């Protein structure tokens, strides 16, 4: 059983309870705080390069290594459910424009498609995953809300407390890691594809 | 003689498959993506028996010190794109840019290398903007196929070349 917080100010009191015990450096937090103002422009540099960094420049590949390296200081205590909001691209550049009916709601046929393409298969991400301890915030609207099972002592910091935009209860997870999909369906709404999925790990793991 | 030379490209182009297919002559498929190794082996390059030693980065996790330093150890690049994807095709300056600022040197020896040939039906890159583009860098462009074998020496032996007249000056 993975935790999954019902309440703000309880999921606020959990991270803040992990965060004071990080540790992070000047040079780590600053990494975090660049990272929560430019995170679609370091991930989609990773995407791009399926996660090659020796092509960065200075300024982005050191803050790489930062981020990289402050998840030895970031990991949660116990299984926890983590919520993600994502865009049509998400599922491939077939389904950017193609996603959704005229009406707002999820079209049947790229559903299926989606759930083809993705459903029981592993799937790695290049970027960092930007998270967030409850389904409420600005990310909940969008069309499509990933439900991930993180497991006891996985690298996951809660970086709200220094993040540009506090509020959004976010539980960040390192670049290039796999997770599995095992659940895929619409909302009661037909508005939304709902993905559950078992975070397995990161492929990046400094000494 | 030892010619060093350095694979450099973004994850999933074929530089591992490239690798294996000129060093043992097999097409080796999903190469574990984050490995890297060195290679080394005799070779008669027109007449004259020398040693190519060969990097097969990662590239993962290449922070700024590592990378710098096989930049300015390397003495030749192979930069491979895939012909599927555009993306891959676009980093390429990324890569250069980089091996460029260490070496300090535009005459640095370096191919740019489109593999997948066999792909042609999912060509994402056209042959006319990689054509353009190793002309406005000074280099020679060639299309390979770790799969199929073609141009694959090629590529290996032309850089090999290349350094070799680079280390003739002086
Ligand atoms: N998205 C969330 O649920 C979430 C949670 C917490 C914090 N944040 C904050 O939002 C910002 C990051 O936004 P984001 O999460 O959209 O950034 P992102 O880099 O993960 O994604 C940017 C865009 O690309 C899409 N995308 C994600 N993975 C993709 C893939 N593999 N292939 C193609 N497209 C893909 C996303 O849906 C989004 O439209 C940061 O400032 C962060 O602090 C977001
Ligand atoms: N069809 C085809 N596939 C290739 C070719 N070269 C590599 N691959 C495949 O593309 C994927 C990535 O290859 P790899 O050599 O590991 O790329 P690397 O990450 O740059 O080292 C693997 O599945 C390879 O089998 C090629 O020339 N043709
Ligand atoms: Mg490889």
């Amino acid at each position: 059983t993975y935790q999954e917080f019902t309440n703000i100010d309880q999921a606020k009191a959990w991270g803040n309870a992990q965060y004071k015990k990080y540790g992070l450096s000047k040079s780590e937090k600053e990494a975090i705080v660049s990272y929560t103002k430019s995170a679609s422009e370091i991930n989609g540099k990773l995407r791009q390069n399926k996660g090659v960094i020796n092509g960065f420049p200075s300024n982005l590949i050191k803050q790489v290594e930062l981020l990289d390296k402050s998840f030895n200081k970031m990991k949660t205590p116990e299984n926890i459910m983590l919520f993600r909001g994502d865009d049509p691209a998400y599922l491939g550049t077939e389904f950017q424009n193609t996603l959704l009916n005229s009406n707002g709601t999820i079209n049947k046929t790229a559903f299926e498609k989606a759930k083809a393409k993705f459903l029981n298969k592993d799937r790695l991400e290049y970027g960092y995953i930007s998270t967030s301890l409850m389904n409420v915030s600005q990310f909940a609207g969008r069309p499509i809300i990933t439900k991930f099972k993180v497991a006891k002592g996985s690298k996951a910091g809660y970086i709200d407390p220094i993040s540009a935009f506090a509020g959004q209860l976010e539980m960040l997870l390192p670049r290039h890691s796999t997770y599995h999909i095992d659940d895929m369906r619409l909302s009661s709404d037909g508005k939304q594809i709902i993905i559950t999925a078992t975070m397995m790990g990161t492929a990046i793991n400094p000494k | 003689a030892l010619h060093k030379v350095i694979m450099v490209g973004s994850g999933g182009v074929g530089k591992s498959a490239l690798t294996l297919q000129f060093m043992y002559d097999e097409f080796v498929e999903d190469y574990e993506p984050t490995k890297a190794d060195s290679y080394r082996k005799k070779v008669v390059l027109d007449g004259e028996e020398v040693q190519i030693d060969i990097l097969d980065t990662a590239g993962q996790e290449d922070y700024a010190a590592i990378r710098d330093n096989y930049f300015r150890s390397g003495e030749g690049f192979l930069c491979v794109f895939s012909i599927t994807e555009m993306e891959s095709f676009a980093a390429t300056a990324d890569f250069r840019e980089q091996i460029l600022r260490v070496k300090e040197d535009e005459n640095v020896p370096f191919l740019l290398v489109g593999n997948k040939s066999d792909l042609e039906d999912k060509r994402q890159v056209s042959v006319e903007e990689a054509k353009n583009r190793a002309e406005q860098w000074n280099v020679n462009y060639v299309e390979t196929s770790a799969k199929t074998r073609a141009n694959v020496d090629k590529v290996f032996f032309d850089l090999m070349r290349e350094i070799r007249a680079r280390k003739m000056e002086d």
